[PDB]
RNA sequence: CUUUACUUUGAAAAAAUUAGAGUGUUCAAAGCAGGCGUAUUGCUCGAAUAUAGCAUGGAAUAAUAGAAUAGGACUUUGGUUCUAUUUUGUUGGUUUCUAGGACCAUCGUAAUGAUUAGGGACGGUCGGGGGCAUCGGUAUUCAAUUGUCGAGGUGAAAUUCUUGGAUUUAUUGAAGACUAACUACUGCGAAAGCAUUUGCCAAGGACGUUUUCAUUAAUCAAGAACGAAAGUUAGGGGAUCGAAGAUGAUCUGGUACCGUCGUAGUCUUAACCAUAAACUAUGCCGACUAGAUCGGGUGGUGUUUUUUUAAUGACCACUCGGUACCUUACGAGAAAUCAAAGUCGGUUCUGGGGGGAGUAUGGUCGCAAGGCUGAAACUUAAAGGAAUUGACGGAAG
């Protein structure tokens, strides 16, 4: 469920699918995709009815190089973010780490602004 | 009674003394059933509530 | 022949997804295929085949055990069928 | 800072609408905030504690018993008596509020994004999955009998078998093993493994509308059970071919290939040892990414089969599972190639130069051959994989 997730949307950008077709719904999916919207990595999104769970819709615009998960959800600190950001992102300046902070799920540099620690989900660059 | 036979096989005796001195422990188990039967008071209270509902809506 | 077994253990009828029915199935028929292992002992695949279905009784003993056993339903199953 | 808001109920013909009530409790201190000098109340800040009711428990209300606290009437001042309040135990009507037990439906939308994840019941269906008990056919061999006179082998040969009638041809009888064809680019079993036909006990997978319990799940050191062939133990059986063993031939030699015979084995029950270059040289389980064949279910208002018309079909559309497999783009890699052995997680196993070594020794198992676990001294400077060129062949064209 975590493994598959960011690989599907990444391979969609690799080939050049304009919208990507992804699905599930319960309550760890969509607001870091609003952090991706703020940063300009994806575009708009909406919800479509299903029989069970739900269907998402995501609009892409050819931005993602590689996104992927951090499969063990390690502890990040308000100092040691960038020990991970060194290996996670091969580029610095480009990309960001998404932390599951204590103040919800937000960006990593936004997490230093709040001064809040937590776990990690994935990288985007 | 046949708990004393299961106190011979799996011996907790030795001789003729300890044999008859058991009978007290097995008899005490029956007291637990009387405590469990007290839970029926909740069902009696529910029957009184049903009678009060029928007296209200008529 | 399955249908005569169904109307015994269950609350209602048709619910072998009410799981003490699989426990009673495998126990009762494992001793019946062992009549066919009291037949000869050469026997290749039916001894292999028996391991699968008789070990499934232990996964059925893992079953209701882990989730909820406030009054233990697991100990009703193993009493009625005669397991562990 | 900020409400429109949310909700249980009444009055309304319905209904707009309207009327009333609610949106935690307790304690100490400090700040700000109505009316007053204050007190005190409300809110905020900080803590502690708990997070659907009607069996049960608390409070309100009533009674009774004990204890504590406050006030009054009395007192031969110890105490008694009355009243109010709190706490604890017990009982009953009514009002209000809180724990706990059994069973079932749906999967809605906001925080990793095209998700039915585990067990089956019901009803159809396929297969060489298993064990046992029967039965049939061909070929071979042996025994008896008829018609008829030499054969068998090989590169040539001989051992060998025949006038005491062989090979053989037919008839009759017996004993064991195997099932040609069908037979496949086929199916089943988790792997080992599974081919005549029929019957009984008995297992698993896949499909279909659904019905249904509601994380029950995944993986798993140890541990437990199962085990092709070869070998061992005890009792049977030995047709068809034969390790060991005995002759003939071949050669420089021939303890072999070849030919004539033949022992243990090969078959069977029970028990044991448990290994294979045990194989896809690729662990299991779940999600993403273009293209065959076999089984199930549905459709083909059209055509054909055909006289219990069941054609199960023909031939075409799909939709699912297994997927001999073929072939291939993206992509990866040292490359051949793969089509995931690309690539991903959760979990388990395993590797750290060659020789010495799966050995030495101990432990453990075994009836025994032997299995399992498992090094070092020392030696050495490489062992090894993928891919090329050319010579050669008792290789082909």
């Amino acid at each position: 469920l975590l493994a598959d997730a960011l690989n599907a949307i990444n391979n969609a950008e690799k080939t050049g699918k304009r919208q990507v077709l992804i699905r599930p719904s319960s309550k760890v999916i969509i607001k870091f995709l609003q952090v991706m919207q703020k940063h300009g990595y994806i575009g708009e999104f909406e919800y479509i009815d299903d029989h069970r769970s739900g269907k998402i819709v995501v609009q892409l615009n050819g931005r993602l190089n590689k996104c992927g998960v951090i499969s063990p959800r390690f502890n990040v600190k308000i100092g040691d973010i960038e020990k991970w950001t060194a290996n996670l992102l091969p580029a610095r300046q480009f990309g960001y780490v998404i932390l599951t902070t204590s103040a919800g799920i937000m960006d990593h540099e936004e997490a230093r602004r709040k001064h809040v620690s937590g776990k990690i989900l994935g990288f985007v660059y | 009674y046949h708990v004393l036979y299961k106190e011979s096989k799996g011996n907790a005796f030795k001789h003729k003394r300890a044999l008859v001195e058991h009978i007290a422990a097995a008899a005490a188990a029956a007291a637990a059933a009387a405590a469990a039967a007290a839970a029926a008071a909740a069902a009696a209270a529910a029957a009184a509530a049903a009678a009060a509902a029928a007296a209200a809506a008529a | 022949i399955t249908g005569n077994k169904i109307m015994r253990i269950l609350k209602s009828n048709g619910l072998a997804p009410e799981i003490p029915e699989d426990l009673y199935y495998l126990i009762k028929k494992a001793v019946s295929v062992r009549k066919h292992l009291e037949r000869n002992r050469k026997d290749k695949d039916a001894k292999f085949r028996l391991i699968l279905i008789e070990s499934r009784i232990h996964r059925l003993a893992r079953y209701y055990r882990t989730v909820a056993v406030l009054p233990p339903n697991w100990k009703y199953e193993s009493a009625t069928a005669s397991a562990l």
